[PDB]
């Protein structure tokens, strides 16, 4: 039963690390894609008043 | 990528003006510049006429 | 209520007790001569080892730079502008614009390009 127990939390140990790594990656294209977004807007405005 | 072209090829412009470089130089560079971009855009996405 | 300040008081008592030592620690001394010394030397080494010591992520802060140059270089050429009408050149400069450009209604052109705006590069191809 031990053992048993022990594999047990053994094995949501992995699965939590690996539902997280994929979340985290999630958040962090979302915030690049919008700091590319403006990033490109900005470069519009600056053509149109040269 | 492509914001930060658009704004080097207007800040080449004056700085090549500054110097008095010739037409001629300021076309080639123009080319050798936009050649970069374009092959580099071949590998970023199948650039498919869409 | 009086019992919830109770972590208060208990975390202010050890305030006053100290505020007491130091007056005793204080009054207890001719060593200050002998104390002053040890800072003032260790200073000095304090200063000489701290002397001592002394992709996307990248394409950002290229065009962070440029944005910043490319600001800077319209400032400087608006001053020019600024003077137009005391200057004679940008009038100079004028006549020759006009003479070159004659080889209107504003509104007119803008609703023009607007009408067709979104499909330009369909059409083209």
């Amino acid at each position: 039963k031990d053992w048993q127990a022990w594999l047990g939390s053994v094995e949501h140990s992995r699965n939590t690390a690996n539902a997280s790594y994929q979340d985290l990656n999630l958040k962090r294209a979302a915030v690049l894609q919008e700091q590319s977004w403006g990033a490109r807007g900005n470069a519009a405005i600056a053509d149109f008043v040269t | 990528a492509l914001a930060s072209f658009q704004l080097g090829l207007q800040n080449t412009a004056q700085q090549y003006v500054n110097s008095g470089k010739t037409p001629e130089e300021f076309n080639v560079h123009v080319q050798q510049q936009t050649n970069q971009l374009l092959q580099e855009a071949g590998a970023q996405g199948l650039n498919l006429n869409d | 209520m009086i019992w919830m300040f109770a972590a208060a008081a208990a975390q202010m008592i050890q305030g006053g007790l100290q505020y007491a030592q130091d007056a005793k620690n204080q009054r207890r001394q001719a060593d200050q001569k002998y104390n002053e010394a040890v800072r003032s030397a260790s200073a000095r080494q304090i200063t000489e080892i701290n002397t001592q010591r002394s992709s996307v992520e990248q394409n950002l802060q290229e065009v962070g730079v440029q944005l910043a140059a490319a600001e800077g270089n319209l400032m400087q050429n608006a001053e020019l502008t600024e003077l137009s009408l005391d200057s004679s050149v940008m009038n100079t400069v004028d006549q020759a614009r006009n003479s070159i450009r004659e080889l209107t209604d504003w509104a007119a052109t803008g609703s023009a390009v607007g009408q067709i705006g979104t499909s330009m590069v369909a059409n083209k191809l």
